[PDB]
C-alpha cells in the first residue's frame, strides 16, 4: 500500500501503481532488436529475406 | 622393469564456445528519447562498429 513507483536492477521502471481507480500493473518492454537480410546472392537472383 | 598395468581414465574440460551476446546499442543508449539519438548520431557510427 506504501509503495507506489517499481524499478529494477537497471534501475528502470518495470511496474507502477496506477494512480487512478482499478490500481493494477504497467508497462512492459516492446519489440526491438537488429534486422538481418538473408541474401542468396545477386548474381543468383533478386530475392531476399 | 614394471611387472603388471593399470588402465586409467583421466577427465580434461576445455571450453570451445562462450555466452553469444548482443547488446542494442540504440536502445542502451538512447533507449527512447528522439534528442538523445540526434545527439548520439553526431558521435558517429560507434554503434555500428
Amino acid at each position: 500500500p506504501f509503495q507506489q513507483f517499481g524499478r529494477d536492477v537497471s534501475d528502470f521502471t518495470d511496474s507502477v501503481r496506477d494512480p487512478k481507480t482499478s490500481e493494477i500493473l504497467d508497462i512492459s518492454p516492446c519489440a526491438f532488436g537488429g534486422v538481418s537480410v538473408i541474401t542468396p546472392g545477386t548474381n543468383a537472383s533478386s530475392e531476399v529475406a | 622393469i614394471p611387472t603388471n598395468f593399470s588402465i586409467s581414465i583421466t577427465t580434461e574440460v576445455m571450453p570451445v564456445s562462450m555466452a553469444k551476446t548482443s547488446v542494442d546499442c540504440n536502445m542502451y543508449i538512447c533507449g527512447d528519447s528522439t534528442e538523445c539519438a540526434n545527439l548520439l548520431l553526431q558521435y558517429g557510427s560507434f554503434c555500428t562498429q
